[PDB]
RNA sequence: AACGAGACUCUGGCAUGCUAACUAGUUACGCGACCCCCGAGCGGUCGGCGUCCCCCAACUUCUUAGAGGGACAAGUGGCGUUCAGCCACCCGAGAUUGAGCAAUAACAGGUCUGUGAUGCCCUUAGAUGUCGGGGCUGCACGCGCGCUACACUGACUGGCUCAGCGUGUGCCUACCCUACGCCGGCAGGCGCGGGUAACCCGUUGAACCCCAUUCGUGAUGGGGAUCGGGGAUUGCAAUUAUU
């Protein structure tokens, strides 16, 4: 188990949601392909992570305001 | 018109390519009867799908299988895994969904790697042991 | 003139020629600011591109030295006569050339000069020339007959993972004195990430960054515009 | 029938008896002093071992592409217990197999064909499949 | 029968578990009856995963022990086919009901353990899981047949079928029902 | 005449290999020489398993090194002139080529 | 803010998707040849068994190796400040298949017998630099790493039947891997041929295992230490026994 997300993910995840808020869905696959086009993530496994956290944030942003 | 669909199964690098070609009965392996494949104590095992599903599913095909790889044991699981999937593929292609969906429920009930495959193969040894985990004895005096 | 050796053995013998030469040259061109080679066999001809910073001292007056070097190789490895052809090359940007930077520090030291001020002088050059960071070590004796170590470091460095093969170069050179031996080591970090040569790859090494462009505008209102 | 269909433990035990009736096989004198392989520690119990081994010789030639005196030995070789030293594989005798194959060739059930190996004569192939059905006639396959 | 495998000849119907405690870790017939005891090699990667696989297979696994017999699971199945055969001729039953009694009669009811006080041995009585009982009972009786055939003219098959009789009907001529009662006799004392 | 001429490539770098193969398959198919594709052969392992410690002392350690060679070959059948003309040129990296008169 | 952790590299696990193959296969016939009626029939044909024949056949599932995709705690139910996360389940390859790389500072750790790396000291013609012979194997004893065993879940003798990582002469200076034929109980000898190697050895026709005899609880036929005699191979030479 383990697999607690690092800061490199959480730093860019916030940034990518702020400046491309409109492009986001709430599906994994759509939010992946957007991150692939609006930026380059130099790995493939890293890309699959940053999408999933961008998805997980976008769930909460449709409720009350996030403090990050 | 000629009908022929092929499948394979694997377990621990033992491939068994079992083609289902139109015909009637007479399943073989290597041009020999399945009745005499040689440990002949596991004879009930490779027979298991044919016996359990009935022999009236095996009345529109001639199946022959070629094998290679593995030991005496792992080959038996390979030929079983292929013939199970071979039968399915014949129905998937020339007959409707509800025929083979039924057959899928039966096999996967007593799943034993008939329609799936183990991902387990040997791990690579590292120094300081005769095995991958086991180590040489350590002495302090 | 045949036959020819196994394909497995073909690469080993090439490696032996690539390596032997690279230590042959380093014992003659040390003072001329040696920095490596790059061999190339070409149709019915050998090219040996003898990279050094100052081609002046390599050439000599009337090309004497280059003529000595070609005649050596023509006898030593038993090359067919007249096939060998040397060429020289000057490198631009000399502070990313760790091998030459280390061997220059050597002659500065062996010339008779203090260690601290010498280490600082080489440091700011390799930093100025471009580099994320850089490092120097001097391990051996000084101020008595027990050894010590002296690290001089500035900027960024990496030590782990596969980026070590790309984004740093490292050199080792022994220098003698009247009391024992002193070890020099120089480790320098390559800076390119935007583009070009392309030499080292574009992603960042240790923390692999997300390269992020930005655009964001709308002024849209409904209208029909015929074309 | 083809020889594939039947059991092979049964095959040899009727084929060995067949030959000895018909006056076939001129045997070597040495047959009662012969260890039979380098990795054995004893002579065979059997007193008609020559007849038994010629059966197994002719069968393998039916299956595979045929090969010489070297290959027959490699098929028969087994494990060698070297005592206190760890066991290893080794090959058995040669000069026995060299008498076997030449004795068969005297009857023209084999013959030196092209591509580096003896191959079994059509007369030989006739006689195998002839007694192959005799096995099924006997017990009941 | 045409929709549920026997054992190659032995019914898994008319087989009961006669405790309410030890069922759901003894099962053999819900759909878990198969022609042979073997697996693809999934048996454990979770704690609950151990339970599911048959009792007859578990018996075959714990039969091959002590160096020279490890990795010879096919040789092991030879001994089990003779066992049921000998049990059926010898007494005349559904020979699985023999085995189920033999397992249930050999599992302990209370057990002891260690506890550290004053740097000296003290013991404490504690209870035991149903899963523990099954694991223990399979261990104990297999040790009997292994022990007996270590210098006897009798084969291990003969020894093992004898050991399931004396367990299935308690009589204290088995290695199991002896060793069961030893533990409980301790558990009474220190409690 | 038109002879089955085989252009064998051999390398240790998968980028350097493959793009130089592509160049020769374009330039061939461009001129309709009826070129036959790459036949990628099994990549072979040179292994060297030796001590990591000179003058053995301390915990016993080793080091696996490996070199991976690569072979692949494109079969052409066309006049030997235009092949030997175009082949030897347009190669940037250190990658070997061996031309054969006939094989089939 | 930086180094280490992670990220990274390699490897395993998922492709009837993509790319393409007589130094890789399969299928399909064309087949003609062999074989047995073995099954319907008659032996032909239809079906079955492999091999030769295979192509200007068809294909790339199997084999090979390249480009790509796929797994993210993604979805659901619990739990947590409802944050960071944790537990169960669906799909399925579950968020851990195994390795490589690895910080600061330190050790009077090992290595002058790897180094034409190196300080100082010593020795240098009656040499610490070359040939011949002997020794590092010498045993009343102590310890460590292992190998083979104490049997019937076995040994013995026949019979059946399955694999993978590699490696190989043309190199160092004289040397490789072996098929096939012949001779010998065996070790081995001898005559020919192939292999720069997905091409020849090798469709690596391996062991445990599997099937049938024999032995019978006996330091036994379990165990194979010790030891006598004889035959071969390597080498310039085999004694303190090379194998």
């Amino acid at each position: 188990m383990g697999r607690v997300r690092t800061k490199t993910v959480k730093k860019a995840a916030r940034v990518i949601i702020e400046k491309y808020y409109t492009r986001l869905g709430n599906d994994f696959h759509t939010n992946k392909r957007v991150c692939e086009e609006i930026a380059i993530i130099p790995s493939k496994k890293l890309r699959n992570k940053i999408a999933g956290y961008v998805t997980h944030l976008m769930k909460r942003i449709q409720r009350g305001p996030v403090r990050g | 018109p000629l009908q022929s669909v092929q499948v394979f199964g694997r377990k621990k690098t033992a491939t068994a390519v079992a083609h289902c070609k139109r015909g009637n009965g007479l399943i073989k392996v290597n041009g020999r009867p399945l009745e005499m494949i040689e440990p002949r104590t596991l004879q009930y095992k490779l027979l298991e799908p044919v016996l359990l599903l009935g022999k009236e599913r095996f009345a529109g095909v001639d199946i022959r299988v070629r094998v290679k790889g593995g030991g005496h044991v792992a080959q038996i699981y390979a030929i079983r895994q292929s013939i199970s999937k071979a039968l399915v593929a014949y129905y998937q292609k020339y007959v409707d969904e509800a025929s083979k969906k039924e057959i899928k429920d039966i096999l996967i009930q007593y799943d034993r790697t008939l329609l799936v495959a183990d991902p387990r193969r040997c791990e690579s040894k590292k120094f300081g042991g005769p095995g991958a985990r086991a180590r040489y004895q350590k002495s302090y005096r | 003139m045949a036959v020819q050796i196994s394909k497995k053995r073909k690469f080993v013998a090439d490696g032996i020629f690539k390596a032997e030469l690279n230590e042959f040259l380093t014992r003659e061109l040390a003072e001329d600011g040696y920095s490596g080679v790059e061999v190339r066999v070409t149709p019915t001809r050998t090219e040996i591109i003898i990279l050094a910073t100052r081609t002046q001292n390599v050439l000599g007056e009337k090309g004497r030295r280059i003529r000595e070097l070609t005649a050596v190789v023509q006898k030593r490895f038993g090359f067919p006569e007249g096939s060998v052809e040397l060429y020289a090359e000057k490198v631009a940007t000399r502070g990313l050339c760790a091998i030459a930077q280390a061997e220059s520090l050597r002659y500065k030291l062996l010339g008779g000069l203090a260690v601290r001020r010498a280490c600082y002088g080489v440091l700011r050059f390799i930093m100025e020339s471009g580099a994320k960071g850089c490092e120097v070590v001097v391990s051996g004796k000084l101020r008595g007959q027990r050894a010590k170590s002296m690290k001089f470091v500035d900027g960024l460095m990496i030590h782990s993972g596969d980026p070590v093969n790309y984004y740093v170069d490292t050199a080792v050179r022994h220098v003698l004195l009247r009391q024992g031996v002193l070890g020099i080591k120089v480790k320098i970090m390559l800076p390119w990430d935007p583009s070009g040569k392309i030499g080292p790859k574009k992603p960042l090494p240790d923390h692999v960054s997300i390269v992020e462009p930005k655009d964001e505008i709308l002024p849209t209102t409904p209208i029909s515009e015929q074309k | 029938v083809t020889v594939k269909d039947v059991n092979q433990q049964e095959f040899v035990r009727a084929l060995a008896a067949f030959l000895k009736k018909s006056g076939k096989l001129k045997v070597p004198e040495w047959v009662d002093t012969v260890k039979l392989a380098k990795h054995k520690e004893l002579a065979p119990y059997d007193e008609n071992w020559f007849y038994t081994r010629a059966a197994s010789t002719a069968r393998h030639l039916y299956l595979r592409g045929g090969a010489g005196v070297g290959s027959m030995t490699k098929i028969y070789g087994g494990r060698q217990r070297n005592g206190v030293m760890p066991s290893h594989f080794s090959r058995g005798s040669k000069s026995v197999a060299r008498r076997v194959l030449q004795a068969l060739e005297g009857l023209k059930m084999v013959e030196k064909d092209q591509d580096w190996g003896r191959k079994l004569t059509p007369q030989g192939q006739r006689d195998l499949d002839r007694i192959a059905g005799q096995v099924a006639a006997a017990k009941k396959k | 029968t045409p929709d549920i495998k026997l054992f190659g000849k032995w019914s898994t119907d008319d087989v009961q578990i006669n405790d309410i405690s030890l069922q759901d870790y003894i099962a053999v017939k819900e759909k878990y009856a198969k022609y042979l005891p073997h697996s693809a090699g999934r048996y454990a990667a979770k704690r609950f995963r151990k339970a599911q696989c048959p009792i007859v297979e578990r018996l075959t696994n714990s039969m091959m022990m002590h160096g020279r017999n490890n990795g010879k699971k096919l040789m092991t199945v030879r001994i089990v086919k003779h066992a049921f055969e000998i049990i059926h001729l010898l007494t005349g039953e559904n020979p699985l009901q023999v085995l189920v009694n033999a397992i249930i009669n050999s599992g302990p009811r209370e057990d002891s353990t260690r506890i550290g006080r004053a740097g000296t041995v003290r013991r404490q009585a504690v209870d035991v899981s149903p899963l523990r009982r099954v694991n223990q009972a399979i261990w104990l009786l297999c040790t009997g047949a292994r022990e007996a055939a270590f210098r006897n003219i009798k084969t291990i098959a003969e020894c093992l079928a004898d050991e399931l009789i004396n367990a299935a009907k308690g009589s204290s001529n088995s290695y199991a029902i002896k060793k069961k009662d030893e533990l409980e006799r301790v558990a009474k004392s220190n409690r | 005449a038109i002879h089955r001429i085989r252009i064998t490539l051999t390398s240790r770098n998968v980028k350097s290999l493959e793009k130089v193969c592509a160049d020769l398959i374009r330039g061939a198919k461009e001129k309709n020489l009826k070129v036959k594709g790459p036949v990628r052969m099994p990549t072979k392992t040179l292994r060297i398993t030796t001590r990591k410690t000179p003058c053995g002392e301390g915990s016993k350690t080793w080091d696996r090194f490996q070199m991976r060679i690569h072979k692949r070959l494109i079969d052409l059948h066309s006049p030997s002139e235009i092949v030997k003309q175009i082949t030897s040129i347009s190669i940037e990296p250190g990658v070997e080529v061996e031309v054969t008169i006939a094989d089939a």
